[PDB]
C-alpha cells in the first residue's frame, strides 16, 4: 500500500461523449501497438446499454465483498474479440478473386453493439461509456498479485504492471471487476492502461484526455481546488465513480447525462421521464445518481433563464485548461 | 542520490514508447470538413503517430476550436505503411477490375498516358478528355495541378458540389449565392437550433462539442430526424417525420407563425421579395415593362402603404450599378459594388397584405397582389398542422409548439443537412427553410440564420485557387456538369416515366438552348478520364450504368492515388501519390475560419510522387510526344485559342516559378484578398485565421455568420428581384408547381417498398478509411445495413445476417444490422463502402439511379444561370427505394 501522496483524477461528461472513439484509436497507437496486444483497448468506448468489452463484463466478478478480495472469471479470448484480419494484397494487387472478407467469421468485437441500446421506438435509448483502468484507491488487481509485480505509483497514484517482475499468474484478470488488465498470450504478461505517466511526468494530459474531442474528459489532481475535477467531485458533487459496490474505491469519475429528450407517450406526446432510464444509471452509477441530475438540471434551468450557474461553465470548459493538465505537445 | 522511484529505471520502457526525433505539421487531406490541425511525430525516418496540435486561437466568451480532430485521424498514418499503399505505376494486365497489374517505370506510364491524350486532341476532339478532382478547399494544389494541366491542353473539368448533392440549391434559388454558413463556433450564439436532416455526433465530429456546450450554456436543441440517430440523444426535443416529408412540416410552422403573426414584419418587408406584387391574371411579377414604354422586364413594384401608391423597389436585376465590379464566382452578380444603405427601408411601408389595381401600358387594368398574400392565402388553405400532420405522422400540437418556439427564442437558426440536401425536391425544401429563417429575421445575426453543412466545398481565398488553375480565366476553360455527363454517358434509366415529368425533354432543351453544358460536344464519346483526390465510381451515382455503358467508352481511365481505391482498381493505369505527410499543401473548409496545411515529415515514399509533381512530369512527356506525332500547336476554336503542347511545362509552372509545391501554395496566398499577407512559413508554425471572408465582414474575436453584407450593409442580395425570392415566377417552376415554397412529395418511381436511406458513418471519410484494418475492428469488420426489428422479424431476418437489397437498378448484399431507432418502412446503409470489401455482390450505389429534378436545369432565369459548382443538377439519392430480403446462401449461427 502505502497511500500516495497525490493523486491522478479523471471526470469523463457523459453529457458531452459523442462515442467518437478518437480517444480509443489515440492509447492504441501510443501504447498497444505491440506484439499480443493487437485485442487490448486499455481506453474503450462501449454503448449503453449493451455487452460492453469484454461482452458481460460486468458479471465477471473481482473486487471486494466487505473487505475480502474477490476472485472473478477470466474472459474467454472471443468476448474479447478476435481482431479482424483481411488479406487486401490478394484482391488489390495479385488478381486473387473473391471479396476482402474478415476473418473470423464476424461474431464478436469491442463495439459489437454499438447505437444499439435498448427500447423499442420511439423510446429507444443509449448513450456512450469510455473506460479505463480506474488507478483505484483499492486496486484489487494490485492485491491478488502473487508476485507483487503490480506497484502504485507514490507521486501521482498511478497504478503499473512492472513488466519484469510479472510472471503471468492471472490473478489480477481474476481480480479486477473492470477487466482492465489483458493477458498477453505471446509475452506472457499482463497488459494495462498506465495512465499516460510519462505525459503526466512531462506536465502533458494523458492521450484520451487531450485528444478527446467531444470535450468531455477532465484530469487533474484531486487535492488542486482550482481544478475542475476537484470542483465536480467535491465541491458540486456531480461526478460518481463507476459501479462503486466492487469496493475499489475509483479515481475515474462521470457526470451522468441530464441531456437528452423525453420518453415518447402513446398519443405522441411528451411525458416528463427522459428517455435514459434513471434505473440504468443507478444500476451504473448507485442510488446518488437522483440528486445529481437534480442539480444538472437546476443549474442547466438557470442558464436557459439567461442567469448564471458556474457548475454549468465547468462542464461547458470554454477553455482546454480548465478542464485538464496542458494537452499542448 | 537521483532523487528517482524505486521503479524509475524500469520505467523508462514505457517513457521511450512516447519519444521522437522530428515534429512536423500534418493534415488529413480528406472531405471531411475538420481541416484539423495536427502535428506529425517520426522517429529515425518512420512516422510514429499524429496528435491534433490544437493550436486555433480562441475567441473571447466562448468554446476554443480545440483539440478537433476524429478517430480516422489519430490514425491517419496508417495509410502510409498499410497494405493498400500504391508504391510504383501500375498499369493493367487482365480485365478492368481484376487486380492483375505489372510494374512500369514512371517513363513508361507517362508516355502511354502522353501519347494517348495527343491521339485523342489530334484525332477527335480536346474535350474528349477530362478530368475529375473535386473540393478544391481540401488541397488546393493538389486540385489545381490536374485542373491546370486540363486548362491549357483543352480537357473539361467536371463539377462536384451539386453533383454530390451538397450544392444548396435552394438557397441559391433564394439568395443567388452558391453557397455560405456561418463557422461552427457561431453555433454557441444561438438559443435556438433545429438539427434539421443532420447527424453532426457522427458527421461533425470535431464540432459537435458547442452543441452540447450550447445546451449547457441554456440553449436548446431540437433534432428533426426519422430514425432517432446518435446526435438525438443529446437533444431535447426529437421529431420524427416520415422521409421526405419536411416540406409539409416546415411549410406548417411557415402557417402558425404567419397566422398567429410571431413574424418580424419589418425584415419581411426590407429584404425578402414578398411585398413584390404578382398579376392577378398571368400570375407573373407585375414589371416595369408592363407599365411603362422602354420599361425593364427586370424592375419590379410593391405597394407602399404609407402613401398609397406603387413604387419600384431598388436593387433588382434591372437596377445597374454606380461603378461595376468584376464578377465573383460566389454570387450571381457583384451587387458589392452598390452602395451602403442602398436598399435600406428608409421611410418606405411595404404592403404585405391586400389586393391592388394598377394600369397596364396597353390601358386595361389588372388586379395586383403581393407574394406574401398569395403564400399566405395557400397556407392558410393547404399547410395546416392537423393536414402536415396526416402526412409526416408529426402530432399537430408538436408542429405548432415547434413553430411558437422557432420564432420565440432569439437567436433561433437552422442546421440542415445530408438528410434534408440529397432528396429530388430538397430545391423546395431549402426555399422552405429559408422561408422559416425570413420570417423569424434572424438572417445576419450571430446565432441565427440557415445554416448548411456538408462537404469541405468552401474555399475563402477562392481568387488565389482561380489564379493557380485557371491562369487564363475560368472563362476560357470547359466544364461539364457531372450530374449531366454521369446521366447521358452511363445511359441511365432513371425510371421516371415521361408523362409524370418529362425529364427528356427538359434536359434536351436545357442544353440546346445553351442553358447547360454538354461535354464532349457533337456528340463524341467521352475517351480519356482522369480520376484523382476522388473515388469517383465507387462514389457514383447509377454506378451500375456506369459500369455497363460509361466505362467502356473510355479508351484510357488513370488513377492518382495513395492507395487502391474501387476507381483505381478498375483503371488502366495507376499511379502513385505520395501521403499527405510527405507532401505540402494548403487545407480549409467552411466550418472554422482558419488556414490549415500539411508538409513533407519525410520524403515521398516508394516511387510516390506529390500530385503537382506528377502533372508537372507528365506535361513533359506530353511536349515529348506532340513531338513524335508532329502535333505540337493546334487550334481550338471555341476561345479562340492557339494551344502549343511544346510549352506544356513552362505553362504548367509559368516558367519555372511555381516548379515547386511551395511556390504553387505560395502562389495561392498571395492571390486572394481572405489569404494575402500569409506565408507558409506562419503556416507551417500555427494555424492562421483569413483576413477576411464573404458576404460579411470578418471579425476580430467573433465567429463568422454570413450576408451581413445584404442584411446589415443594405447591399442588393444579387437575385433577380435583389431580395431574398421567395417567388420564382419561371415556367418550369410553374410546371413543378413550385413557384413558391410548398410541399413535394418524394419520387416513388422506384416501386418497392422500403424508402432506401445511406448517411455518413462515424467510422470513415467516404470510402477513405471504410478499408482501414483498426477502424473495421470497431464496428463489425465489414459494410453495414439497418433495419427495424418490426421489418426484419416478419422477413426472418436476424441481426448480422446477409440481406439482399434491390430494385430495376441494381442489387446488394450486405450483412445486416437490425436497430431499434431506426424508423420501420426503411432501410439505412452507411454509404460507399467499397466494392471489394465485405459484400457478396453490388455496393449502396447498385440501387440508385441518377435523377436529375427540371427546376436544377433553369439556366435563363436571373441568378439562375451555369456556373460550375454555383447551379446545376444535384445528384439526389434519397427518394431511392428498395426491396429487402434474407440472403439464404449463407446463415450462420452466432455465439
Ligand atoms: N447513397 C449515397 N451516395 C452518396 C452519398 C450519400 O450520402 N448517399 N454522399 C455523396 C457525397 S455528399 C460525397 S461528398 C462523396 O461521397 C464524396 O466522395 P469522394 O470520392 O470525394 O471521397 P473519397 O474519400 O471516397 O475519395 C477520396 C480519394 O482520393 C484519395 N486521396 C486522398 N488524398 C489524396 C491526395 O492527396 N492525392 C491523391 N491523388 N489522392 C488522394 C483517397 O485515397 C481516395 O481514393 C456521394 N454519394
Ligand atoms: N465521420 C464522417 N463525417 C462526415 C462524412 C463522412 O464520410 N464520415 N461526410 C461529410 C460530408 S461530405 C457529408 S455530405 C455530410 C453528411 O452528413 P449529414 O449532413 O449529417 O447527413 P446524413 O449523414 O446523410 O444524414 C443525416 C441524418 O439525417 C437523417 N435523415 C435521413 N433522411 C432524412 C429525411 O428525409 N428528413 C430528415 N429530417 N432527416 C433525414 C439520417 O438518418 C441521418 O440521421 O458529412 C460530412 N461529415
Ligand atoms: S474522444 Fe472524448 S468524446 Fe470521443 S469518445 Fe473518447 S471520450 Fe467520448
Ligand atoms: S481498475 Fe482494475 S486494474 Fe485498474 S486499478 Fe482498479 S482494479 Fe486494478
Ligand atoms: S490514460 Fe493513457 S493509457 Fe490509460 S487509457 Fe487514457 S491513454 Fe490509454
Ligand atoms: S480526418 Fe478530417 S476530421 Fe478526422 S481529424 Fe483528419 S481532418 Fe479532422
Ligand atoms: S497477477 Fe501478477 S504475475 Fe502478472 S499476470 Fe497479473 S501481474
Ligand atoms: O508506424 S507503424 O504503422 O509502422
Ligand atoms: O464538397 Se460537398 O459536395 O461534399
Ligand atoms: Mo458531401
Ligand atoms: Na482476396
Ligand atoms: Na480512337
Ligand atoms: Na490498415
Ligand atoms: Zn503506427
Amino acid at each position: 500500500m502505502k497511500a500516495p501522496r497525490r493523486q491522478l483524477t479523471y471526470v469523463t461528461d457523459l453529457n458531452k461523449c459523442i462515442g467518437c472513439q478518437t480517444c480509443t484509436v489515440a492509447c492504441k497507437k501510443l501504447w498497444t501497438t505491440g506484439p499480443g496486444q493487437d485485442f487490448m483497448y486499455w481506453r474503450n468506448v462501449e454503448t449503453a446499454p449493451g455487452l460492453g468489452y469484454p461482452r458481460n463484463w460486468q458479471t465477471k466478478g473481482g473486487g471486494y465483498k466487505n473487505g475480502e478480495l474477490q476472485k472473478g472469471k477470466i474472459p474467454p479470448m472471443i468476448d474479447y474479440g478476435i481482431p479482424f484480419e483481411f488479406d487486401y494484397a490478394g484482391r488489390l494487387f495479385e488478381g486473387k478473386p473473391g471479396r476482402v472478407r474478415p476473418s473470423p467469421t464476424p461474431r464478436s468485437a469491442p463495439n459489437w453493439d454499438e447505437d444499439q441500446g435498448a427500447g423499442e421506438y420511439p423510446n429507444n435509448s443509449f448513450f456512450y461509456l469510455p473506460r479505463m483502468c480506474n488507478h483505484c484507491t483499492k486496486p484489487a488487481c494490485l492485491e491478488a498479485c502473487p508476485n507483487e509485480a503490480i506497484y502504485k505509483r507514490e507521486q501521482d497514484g498511478i497504478v503499473v504492471i512492472h513488466q519484469d517482475k510479472c510472471k503471468g499468474a492471472q490473478a489480477c484478470v481474476q481480480s479486477c471487476p473492470y477487466a482492465k488488465p489483458y493477458f498477453n498470450p505471446l509475452t506472457n504478461k499482463a497488459n494495462k492502461c498506465i495512465g499516460c505517466f510519462p505525459r503526466i511526468e512531462q506536465g502533458v494530459a494523458p492521450a484520451c484526455v487531450a485528444q478527446c474531442v467531444g470535450r468531455a474528459m477532465h484530469v487533474g489532481f484531486v487535492d488542486d481546488v482550482n481544478s475542475s475535477v476537484y470542483k465536480l467531485i467535491k465541491q458540486y458533487k456531480v461526478a460518481l465513480p463507476l459501479h462503486p459496490e466492487f469496493g475499489t474505491e475509483p479515481n475515474v469519475f462521470y457526470v451522468p447525462p441530464v441531456l437528452g429528450p423525453r420518453i415518447e407517450m402513446a398519443n405522441g406526446e411528451p411525458s416528463t421521464d427522459p428517455k435514459i432510464p434513471l434505473a440504468q444509471l443507478e444500476g451504473l452509477f448507485g442510488k446518488q445518481v437522483r440528486d445529481v441530475l437534480a442539480i444538472l438540471q437546476s443549474e442547466r434551468e438557470k442558464k436557459m433563464k439567461g442567469l448564471a450557474s458556474d457548475l454549468m461553465d465547468v462542464l461547458i470548459g470554454r477553455r482546454s485548461t480548465d478542464m485538464m493538465i496542458s494537452p499542448l505537445t | 542520490i537521483s532523487g528517482a522511484f524505486e521503479y524509475s529505471g524500469w520505467e523508462n520502457f514505457h517513457r521511450t514508447q512516447w519519444s521522437w526525433d522530428k515534429k512536423t505539421r500534418g493534415a488529413h487531406l480528406v472531405n471531411c470538413t475538420g481541416a484539423c490541425p495536427h502535428f506529425v511525430y517520426s522517429k529515425d525516418g518512420v512516422v510514429m503517430r499524429e496528435e491534433q496540435s490544437k493550436d486555433i486561437a480562441p475567441m473571447p466568451n466562448i468554446p476554443e476550436y480545440n483539440p478537433r480532430g476524429c478517430n480516422k485521424g489519430e490514425c491517419g498514418h496508417d495509410y502510409m505503411y498499410g497494405p493498400h499503399r500504391i508504391k510504383y505505376p501500375l498499369i493493367r494486365v487482365g480485365e478492368r477490375g481484376e487486380g492483375k497489374w505489372r510494374r512500369a517505370t514512371w517513363e513508361e506510364a507517362l508516355d502511354m498516358i502522353a501519347d494517348k491524350c495527343v491521339d485523342t486532341i489530334k484525332n477527335h476532339a480536346p474535350d474528349c478528355i477530362s478530368v475529375y478532382s473535386p473540393v478544391p478547399a481540401v488541397s488546393p494544389v493538389s486540385f489545381s495541378a490536374g485542373h491546370r494541366f486540363a486548362h491549357y491542353i483543352g480537357a473539361h473539368a467536371h463539377t462536384f458540389y451539386d453533383w454530390y448533392g451538397d450544392h444548396p440549391t435552394g438557397q441559391t434559388q433564394t439568395c443567388g449565392v452558391q453557397g455560405d454558413t456561418c463557422e461552427t463556433a457561431d453555433w454557441f450564439n444561438s438559443k435556438y437550433i433545429i438539427l434539421w436532416g443532420s447527424n453532426p455526433t457522427q458527421t461533425r465530429i470535431p464540432d459537435a462539442h458547442f452543441l452540447s456546450e450550447a445546451q449547457l450554456n441554456g440553449a436548446k436543441i431540437v433534432s428533426i430526424s426519422p430514425d432517432y440517430n446518435s446526435s438525438t440523444i443529446k437533444v431535447d426535443k426529437w421529431i420524427h417525420p416520415q422521409p421526405g416529408t419536411d416540406g409539409a412540416l416546415a411549410m406548417a410552422m411557415a402557417h402558425v407563425i404567419i397566422k398567429e403573426k410571431l413574424y418580424d414584419a419589418h425584415s419581411l418587408k426590407e429584404q425578402t421579395d414578398l411585398s413584390y406584387l404578382v398579376r392577378s391574371d398571368t400570375k407573373r411579377f407585375l414589371r416595369e415593362a408592363d407599365v411603362v414604354a422602354g420599361g425593364s422586364k427586370d424592375k419590379f413594384y410593391f405597394w407602399n402603404a404609407k402613401t398609397g401608391k406603387p413604387v419600384i423597389p431598388k436593387g433588382s436585376w434591372g437596377d445597374q450599378p454606380e461603378k461595376k465590379g468584376s464578377p465573383v464566382g460566389f454570387l450571381g452578380r457583384n451587387t458589392f459594388a452598390f452602395p451602403k444603405g442602398y436598399i435600406d427601408l428608409g421611410d418606405l411601408d411595404p404592403a404585405l397584405e391586400g389586393k391592388f389595381n394598377m394600369q397596364l401600358l396597353d390601358g386595361k387594368t389588372v388586379e395586383v397582389r403581393p407574394v406574401f398574400e398569395i403564400l399566405k392565402s395557400r397556407l392558410m388553405a393547404d399547410n395546416t398542422p392537423e393536414k402536415a400532420a396526416k402526412i409526416t405522422g408529426v402530432t399537430a400540437k408538436a408542429i405548432t409548439e415547434l413553430a411558437r418556439e422557432f420564432a420565440t427564442a432569439k437567436p433561433s437558426m437552422i442546421i440542415c443537412g445530408g438528410g434534408t440536401q440529397h432528396w429530388y425536391y430538397s430545391d423546395v425544401l431549402l426555399r422552405a427553410m429559408h422561408l422559416l429563417t425570413a420570417l423569424t429575421g434572424t438572417e445576419g445575426t450571430n446565432g441565427g440564420g440557415m445554416n448548411h453543412y456538408i462537404g469541405q466545398w468552401k474555399p475563402a481565398f477562392v481568387a488565389g485557387l482561380v489564379a493557380l488553375a485557371f491562369p487564363e480565366g475560368v472563362n476560357k476553360q470547359r466544364f461539364c456538369q457531372t450530374t449531366i455527363w454521369t446521366y447521358i454517358h452511363a445511359e441511365v434509366n432513371d425510371e421516371i416515366i415521361s408523362s409524370d415529368i418529362d425529364t427528356e425533354k427538359y434536359l434536351r432543351d436545357s442544353i440546346t438552348t445553351g442553358q447547360m453544358p454538354n461535354m464532349p460536344e457533337q456528340g463524341r464519346d467521352p475517351k480519356v478520364f482522369f480520376v484523382y483526390r476522388g473515388n469517383w465510381l465507387n462514389q457514383a451515382k447509377g454506378q451500375k450504368y456506369v459500369l455497363e455503358n460509361l466505362w467502356p467508352k473510355l479508351e484510357l481511365i488513370v488513377d492518382i492515388n495513395i492507395r487502391m481505391d474501387s476507381t483505381a482498381l478498375y483503371s488502366d493505369v495507376v499511379l502513385p501519390s505520395a501521403h499527405w505527410y510527405e507532401k505540402l499543401d494548403l487545407n480549409v473548409t467552411s466550418e472554422h475560419s482558419y488556414i490549415n496545411m500539411t508538409e513533407p515529415a519525410i520524403k515521398p515514399m516508394w516511387e510516390s510522387k506529390t500530385d503537382w509533381q506528377i502533372f508537372l512530369a507528365l506535361a513533359k512527356r506530353v511536349e515529348m510526344a506532340a513531338k513524335r506525332k508532329k502535333y505540337e500547336k493546334f487550334n481550338d476554336e471555341k476561345f479562340k485559342w492557339v494551344r502549343d503542347l511544346s510549352n506544356l511545362w513552362n505553362q504548367m509552372t509559368m516558367d519555372g516559378k511555381l516548379a515547386e509545391d511551395e511556390a504553387a501554395a505560395q502562389y495561392i496566398l498571395d492571390n486572394a484578398p481572405q489569404s494575402k499577407g500569409i506565408t507558409i512559413q506562419m503556416l507551417r508554425e500555427k494555424p492562421q485565421r483569413f483576413k477576411s471572408n464573404w458576404t460579411s465582414p470578418l471579425k476580430e474575436g467573433v465567429p463568422y455568420t454570413p450576408f451581413q453584407y445584404f442584411v446589415v450593409d443594405k447591399k442588393p442580395w444579387p437575385t433577380l428581384t435583389g431580395r431574398q425570392q421567395f417567388y420564382l415566377d419561371h415556367d418550369t417552376f410553374f410546371d413543378m408547381g413550385v413557384e413558391l415554397p410548398t410541399y413535394k412529395a418524394p419520387i416513388d418511381a422506384d416501386k418497392y417498398p422500403f424508402r432506401f436511406n445511406s448517411p455518413h458513418s462515424r467510422h470513415s471519410v467516404h470510402s477513405t478509411f471504410k478499408d482501414n484494418v483498426l477502424m473495421l475492428r470497431l464496428q463489425r469488420g465489414g459494410p453495414s445495413i439497418e433495419m427495424s426489428p418490426l421489418d426484419a422479424k416478419p422477413l426472418g431476418i436476424k441481426d448480422n445476417d446477409w440481406v439482399e437489397a434491390w430494385n430495376n437498378h441494381g442489387k446488394v448484399i450486405c450483412r445486416v444490422k437490425i436497430r431499434n431507432g431506426e424508423q420501420r418502412g426503411r432501410v439505412s446503409m452507411w454509404h460507399c463502402p467499397e466494392l471489394y470489401m465485405d459484400l457478396l455482390t453490388g455496393g449502396s450505389q447498385s440501387v440508385c439511379p441518377v435523377r436529375i429534378n427540371p427546376t436544377n436545369l433553369v439556366g435563363n432565369y436571373g441568378h439562375l444561370f451555369f456556373r460550375p459548382n454555383y447551379y446545376g443538377p444535384a445528384g439526389s439519392q434519397r427518394d431511392v427505394r428498395v426491396n429487402v430480403k434474407r440472403y439464404i446462401g449463407a446463415t450462420p449461427i452466432s455465439f
